[PDB]
């Protein structure tokens, strides 16, 4: 197992060759932004609710950036569901719907960014994310739009044309790519329940669970849907995520302080 | 019902990066064959990456970089192959176009001219999936996602070999490698061992909505691409498991 | 003298966002009618925003945001309607183009293909005028500014109603609403009450240099757009107060 | 008057409906950059004059950014008048002339930005202005090009093809959009006079005046032209502006300190 | 061997900024002549900068700015002349395209339409060469680099004078200025004194691979551009010292 | 060596006269399918004669007329079917052209428009061969002679049956008729019994120089012509016995 042996396989075999795959897996592992936390602010669960949900979270973001480095991604929400409904009724494929959804997450990032601008926190994007390093170094936070960039190359789900990789997946993959220390999803329920809590009671709260236990329990729908949970099981750097209720004052602050509010979902 | 076809008259042709790596000896005959195809088909010609992506993988892995760093670095090399091939076809009205343009303005560009060239890699950038240290969604995979999303009339994969064999015909076990004229993606996905196509190609074929078969042909033999674009069986057919409407 | 006409042969068609909001039931017939118009006219098809801009106004106003924040948020929704409509016409060679391209390269795009789709909102961005908390320069206004700047042969506004009435025919006073086959912009500007067109449209008609009349027609009735593009009177004519040269 | 009542009108009425318009007017009012000042550096009146005008103002900008947050926009000036003359003689419309003028203001912003670069102050632009928050937070100043982005969608004047909304209007509208605390126009005269001072004397200096008084006085031409003055009367956040002579050493510094140099023009 | 020609059928025409500076009196006849050339040739029309670049040089030099600052400021003025000229030809399907588009997508744009307009300045930006405080690679130089890189059929330089003289025919020594019907770049490069073309043009002609001659003609005389594009001798021929293949 | 291909990018499609005989019920779906093929292929659409040629044979034989009299009388009916089909495609730019024009100016007509319609009968007139009282060189034969002379990319024969069977599937022995997915012309020429194609077609396939296979497909099933033009196997393949170059 040498660097010369890896380079020799990389020149002589297909990238599909299991021997090459395994030598590449022994490569060193550099974390690009190891001290940062990725947070997703929900689109339907938070930003679509307006000032009563958003303003307290802006206050928490401003207080947090003193001790914490934050990459803050936005969900899409009800305008994307409207676009998906129109487009799906026309027979358009998942790759066309994917671009429509990104425009809604971009709107939400612009609105959140305008509330944060006087604190120096910018909105960033483009295929390079090139404004992230300097912003994180100087003001300890940046806002980005949460949809992945796949556009027409979006992988479809097994059934239907709704893009399976949306803003939960987009934020998760950025945490995984940057090697961040923590991934927090900010939604509108306290965490995972054995049923979903909006449509049934004696749903029981679950403080901690693995992805395999969620599948084996048959936990369907749920506050995080399965495409992001499968990415989590494959991840190299981010091997658990926390889901918290952003409508509860101070929940994001407390999660960033290491309090176990919400549900922790582990890859294994 | 399945989604509509956006560009049902389009033919997509993916040119392997290792065909381009052979230089003028392979590229000039191929350019001449493409020139003769322009009056017969409406073509989206997509290039893969080839050996330079192996070199940037070697450097990036030695530096410890994650798979979301390596994916756009390889995609860059496919873009460069595309610029080279389009330059050779410039006098026929052919240019290279970038990802945003392919995603949103391909229809107008194919109205302006008979063919355009693009990158076969998808714009997964830093959002490539984790699990392997090698980016999974590469040139075969990107070209198939686009062809199927468009509902194109076909996708032909142009390689430096006759098709798929039971073992790498340039590798250690090349002696027991036997040619497969036809296979299914599900049969290929159950095998272990290297293939001339991305393994993620088999996964996106399982969720495909339009393209029923993809042919892999040897672009080092003049005439095979021409024949494949007419449906003639001259390499390996891969059945996707899309069932007819 | 008045400025020259840049694209005197162009026909501009603005599609109301609320027509798009009706989904396939309204869009499929309209796409079929547009398809049949492509061999007859050179078309710039511009989409408005519809109900999703009302939702983002609701959120942005609840957050306190100023009118220069809300204008590009609504313009985004018109862009999405444009991407949807162009996707349906992709197989005819039609794509969506963005504001910079409309401003500077429309002539070459209309040489490449019979029609292009764009956003009807203007790129006023954070430089929208103050006074109302609702952005004044919206889809009707942007489409008219462009049509008149180009010196186009016409502008037709395609709505979910027959034309202008004396009161909102879907609103509280719908019982006393009477249809207006013809009006002048100056007469409309002196009225109070809602209209199916932006009030800023009336202001830019007062300074217009070329377009003498704009017809508002019901795009939910197949054939009315076709007739309007031939000058037939099938909805409400708005006289701009441009006098012939 | 509720948030539910506003949302109900927004769904059911035309945006032209006076009842909707009035409910939207009762919305809360968020100022995005309330502590910033917008300054316009004149194109014909300052930058076209070269080093003797520009270098002292660069010094004042560098000194000011210690206590003041500045958005610094540039005028266009004599090259834009040349372009307008060529284009108007060909019969081209106001929307074509508007793009020509923006290129000249962009040139002037690049020249000013190069003199400020060693102090860390960047030139910013693009439809998002996305470099503004971080720059203002860290170096307290940014340079931008003063023309509005209307391009071919520029509203024409009642007569002629000269764009009516140029760099005075462009800078003003950004101050208004960001909710800035102050708007200062830096030109080459001490302020407003009863005549314009370059072409007649016993012109009397006017320290303070409302827009209505300017119209009623018949003050025509003038150091600010009427399109920006009408925007001022409609503004929500910036209800007065100050015009100062940037050729006088320290005038910008003194205006930023609250001294009443120049002319104050009030919306009412 | 020499490199291949990318666009051998292309004709490149550089329009001097000082021709544009004369306004409608010079531009309208020239636009009419270009209109009549569109069915005869495939044209890349590139504009120079003219007097406004002198003004921005005056300001930028008074501010002390280096040559890499002044080069893009002058290139901006050539871009504005290009937007003006394209606007006048918009009704013929002609648009202005920017540097990235000229570099990479010219072939598809010339398939869409008969002519496109661009800037004649090259994108040297802050990487202009040092030595003079005046940017050396200006409009004549950029247009020749592009024409020769493309392997175009010709480059014609359209000026406000009949051609090259032995002294500036509008300058102090205008009395002893005699017209040169033909010269070589090497002979011109050995002379001192002003020319109607960039001195860097002579340097890039020495390294040229395809263009054998460039004609400088008076665009204020209707018909001379038309004649030059047919090879007729109506101004000054500059031989580049490329030898035939 | 074999002769060059004159129009290698052409697709030839022969429409059986008995498909046309079914009227609107068969023709409208077929016209819709052809409409969708125009952006994908360059088509020469040739019509056969159908039942009216049987009637004129009945009259002409009762009058005693020789085979050189009956050949142009049948060819007239194929021409009328061609005029009907072209009228249905006129709005797509499609016209019928006569024999002299097909022989000499097809290239320019296929540059003008995406498809043209002609008669599938050859102009043998009073020079038809003797031996049978029924003209031997009919619509299948004429269409194949033209396709092979042009060196076209294919010839597809569109019939009112799925393909060739071992007996007439509409005739007396229809019970023992079994479908043949693939056959050779030489095997068919050795059989006795009726076929859905002219027997002279088999003879001209024996002397053919370019076309290797001809597919016979059911034009009463939407989609089969589209699939056949892509090389998909959906009817009977006839191998001609041309060997690849
Ligand atoms: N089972 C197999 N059958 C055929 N070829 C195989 C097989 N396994 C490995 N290979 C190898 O795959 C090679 C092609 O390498 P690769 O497929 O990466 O090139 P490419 O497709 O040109 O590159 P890119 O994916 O960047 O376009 C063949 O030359 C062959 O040696
Ligand atoms: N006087 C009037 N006459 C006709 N319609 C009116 C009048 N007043 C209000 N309306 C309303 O205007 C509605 C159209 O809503 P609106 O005009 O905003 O939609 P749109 O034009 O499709 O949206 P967009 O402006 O984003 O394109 C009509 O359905 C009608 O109810
Ligand atoms: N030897 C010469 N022969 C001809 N003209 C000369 C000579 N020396 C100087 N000139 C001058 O060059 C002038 C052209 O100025 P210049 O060449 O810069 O304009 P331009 O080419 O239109 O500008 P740009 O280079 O921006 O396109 C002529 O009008 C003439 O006065
Ligand atoms: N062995 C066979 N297999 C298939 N069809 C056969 C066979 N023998 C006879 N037929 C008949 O041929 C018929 C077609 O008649 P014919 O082929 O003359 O029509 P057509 O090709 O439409 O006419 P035209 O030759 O004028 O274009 C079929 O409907 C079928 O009944
Ligand atoms: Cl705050
Ligand atoms: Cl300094
Ligand atoms: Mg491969
Ligand atoms: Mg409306
Ligand atoms: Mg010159
Ligand atoms: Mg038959």
């Amino acid at each position: 197992n040498s660097t010369a042996e890896l380079e020799e396989l990389l020149m002589q075999r297909s990238l599909t060759d299991p021997q090459l795959q395994a030598a590449a897996a022994a490569a060193a592992d550099f974390r690009i932004l190891p001290d940062a936390t990725v947070i997703k602010i929900g689109g339907q669960s938070v930003i679509d609710r307006g000032r009563a949900a958003v303003y307290p979270l802006v206050d928490e973001i401003v207080a947090a950036r003193k001790n914490h480095k934050l990459l803050i991604g936005t969900g899409a929400g009800t305008r994307a569901r409207h676009l998906y409904s129109i487009a799906a009724g026309l027979g358009l494929p998942a790759g066309v719907l994917a671009q429509l959804g990104s425009s809604v997450a971009d709107q939400n990032a612009a609105m959140l960014g305008q509330l944060l601008a006087k604190h120096g926190i910018p909105v960033v994007g483009g295929a390079g994310l090139s404004a992230v390093p300097l912003s994180l170094a100087e003001v300890n936070a940046v806002v980005f739009s949460g949809m992945p960039p796949y556009k027409l190359w979006m992988r479809p789900a097994a059934e239907g044309v709704i893009p399976p990789y949306r803003t939960d997946a987009g934020c998760f993959l950025l945490a995984e790519q940057f090697g961040c220390k923590q991934m927090i999803f900010v939604k509108d329920e306290d965490g995972l329940y054995t049923a979903n809590p909006k449509t049934s009671k004696d749903a029981t709260f679950i403080p901690r669970i693995s992805v395999d236990e969620m599948k084996a329990k048959g936990l369907h729908d749920s506050i995080l849907e399965f495409p992001v949970l499968d990415l989590l099981q494959s991840a190299q750097h981010v091997r658990e995520v926390q889901v918290v209720n952003g409508l509860v004052p101070g929940n994001l602050t407390r999660a960033l302080a290491g309090e176990h509010v919400g549900t922790i979902i582990t890859a294994s | 019902k399945r989604p509509i076809r956006l560009l049902p008259w389009l033919q997509v042709v993916k040119i392997g990066g290792r065909v381009m790596d052979r230089g003028a000896d392979a590229i000039l005959p191929l350019v001449e064959e493409l020139r003769k195809l322009l009056p017969e088909h409406r073509l989206l010609i997509l290039t893969g990456a080839g050996v330079r992506a192996r070199h940037v993988f070697s450097v990036g892995l030695d530096l410890g970089l994650p798979v979301g760093s390596l994916a756009p670095l390889a995609a860059s090399e496919a873009g460069q192959n595309g610029h080279i091939l389009a330059a050779m076809l410039a006098s026929e009205g052919v240019s290279y176009v970038e990802h945003p343009t392919v995603a949103d303005q391909l229809a107008i560009h194919l109205s302006a001219t008979r063919a355009v060239v693009g990158s076969a890699f998808p714009p997964y950038h830093h959002h490539e999936f984790p699990g392997s240290r090698i980016p999974p969604h590469r040139a075969d995979t990107g070209a198939f996602l686009l062809a199927d999303a468009f509902g194109a009339a076909g996708l032909t994969i142009v390689e430096n070999v006759d098709g798929i064999y039971t073992a790498d015909p340039n590798g250690p076990d090349r002696g027991q490698a036997r040619f497969l004229p036809e296979t299914s993606a599900t049969d290929l996905a159950k095998s272990e061992g290297p293939l001339p196509v991305d393994r993620a190609l088999l996964d996106v074929m399982a969720t495909a909505r339009h393209i029923e078969r993809v042919q892999v042909v040897n672009g080092l033999v003049p005439g095979r691409l021409t024949a494949a674009l007419r449906g003639e069986h001259v390499g390996t057919l891969i059945r996707t498991g899309v069932r007819p409407a």
